């Protein structure tokens, strides 16, 4: 049931300092750059990841597991909990985002074994 | 004691280039390595301050008016000096504010004075300043979309990274 990405700041992957998306397969965790802060999200929290292209920009959408993504019922022991449902990033590195989407999908599948 | 307290290699609001940070009795000033305008903040608009680890260490300044000033690149050793500055000059306690590292996506989205904060068991996972938000939309039940303009209003902090934040969606029960 209970999982946990990191316990301490020094366990974050060093490339976090570049304010980029980091996959830490080791800790079953992805680290997302939000407003100057490296934010961990455990793989057990993630539904799926998708890449898309519109013009010169590529898009990475990560969908999270949440009620509806209703009744009944949940194992979070927090009935009134708010959830992060999804977030979207954009970049010009189309091949990098294609790799990221695959690593996440590939991680997720072990997670659901 | 000192007239000026200076700190080197500091980034202001996700600046790409570091700069020099000087603290005085009347407020703070930041000056970039060469390319860009200097920033100033008068003591009269310094309402609060938070200390935490970010992409070195960050001093987050909360204005009396609604707004956040982010200064990261400090060393861990810099805390005691900074705490004295804010207490003696700014009548403010530099709060030690640990962020959550468990990687959960459930908790509480709280609309504060200057930021939308997502708390995991009462510790912030991340914060979104209102000044960065281009739009807030109901996306269904019970879903709110928070959109940014990294590329009218402009979201500079959303676009400071190579991976630009475009949108965040929250599931928040009881507004539908």
């Amino acid at each position: 049931k209970r999982f946990e990405s990191y316990k301490r700041d020094n366990q974050l992957p060093p490339k976090v300092r570049d304010m980029g998306i980091v996959i830490d397969q080791k800790n079953n965790t992805i680290v997302l750059p939000i407003m100057g802060r490296p934010v961990p999200f455990h793989i057990n929290t993630i539904k799926n990841a998708s890449k898309s292209d519109e013009g010169e920009w590529s898009f990475l959408r990560i969908n999270f597991l949440s009620p509806g993504q209703r009744k009944d019922d949940q194992p979070f022991e927090d009935a009134s909990a708010h959830f992060v449902r999804s977030l979207t990033f954009r970049s010009t590195d189309g091949d990098r985002y294609a790799e990221i989407a695959n690593q996440i999908s590939n991680l997720k599948r072990e997670a659901v074994k | 004691m000192a007239a000026i307290e200076s700190f080197d290699h500091i980034y202001l609001d996700l600046s790409k280039e570091p700069g020099k940070c000087r603290f005085a009795e009347n407020g703070l000033g930041w000056k970039p390595v060469g390319g860009g305008e200097t920033f100033t903040l008068d003591v009269s608009n310094i309402g609060g301050a938070q200390w935490s680890r970010a992409a070195g260490y960050e001093v987050k300044i909360l204005q009396r008016t609604s707004g956040v000033i982010q200064l990261d690149g400090f060393q861990q050793e810099d805390y005691e000096r900074l705490a004295k500055i804010f207490k003696n000059w700014y009548s403010t306690n530099l709060e030690n504010k640990e962020h959550s590292l468990r990687g959960w996506n459930w908790g509480k989205a709280e609309f504060g004075k200057a930021e939308l904060t997502f708390n995991v068991q009462n510790r912030p996972a991340f914060e979104i300043p209102y000044s960065e938000i281009a739009n807030t939309n109901l996306a269904g039940r019970n879903e709110i979309a928070v959109e940014f303009a990294p590329g009218q209003v402009k979201s500079k902090k959303a676009s400071a990274s190579r991976d630009q934040l475009v949108e965040i969606r929250f599931y928040i029960p009881g507004t539908t």
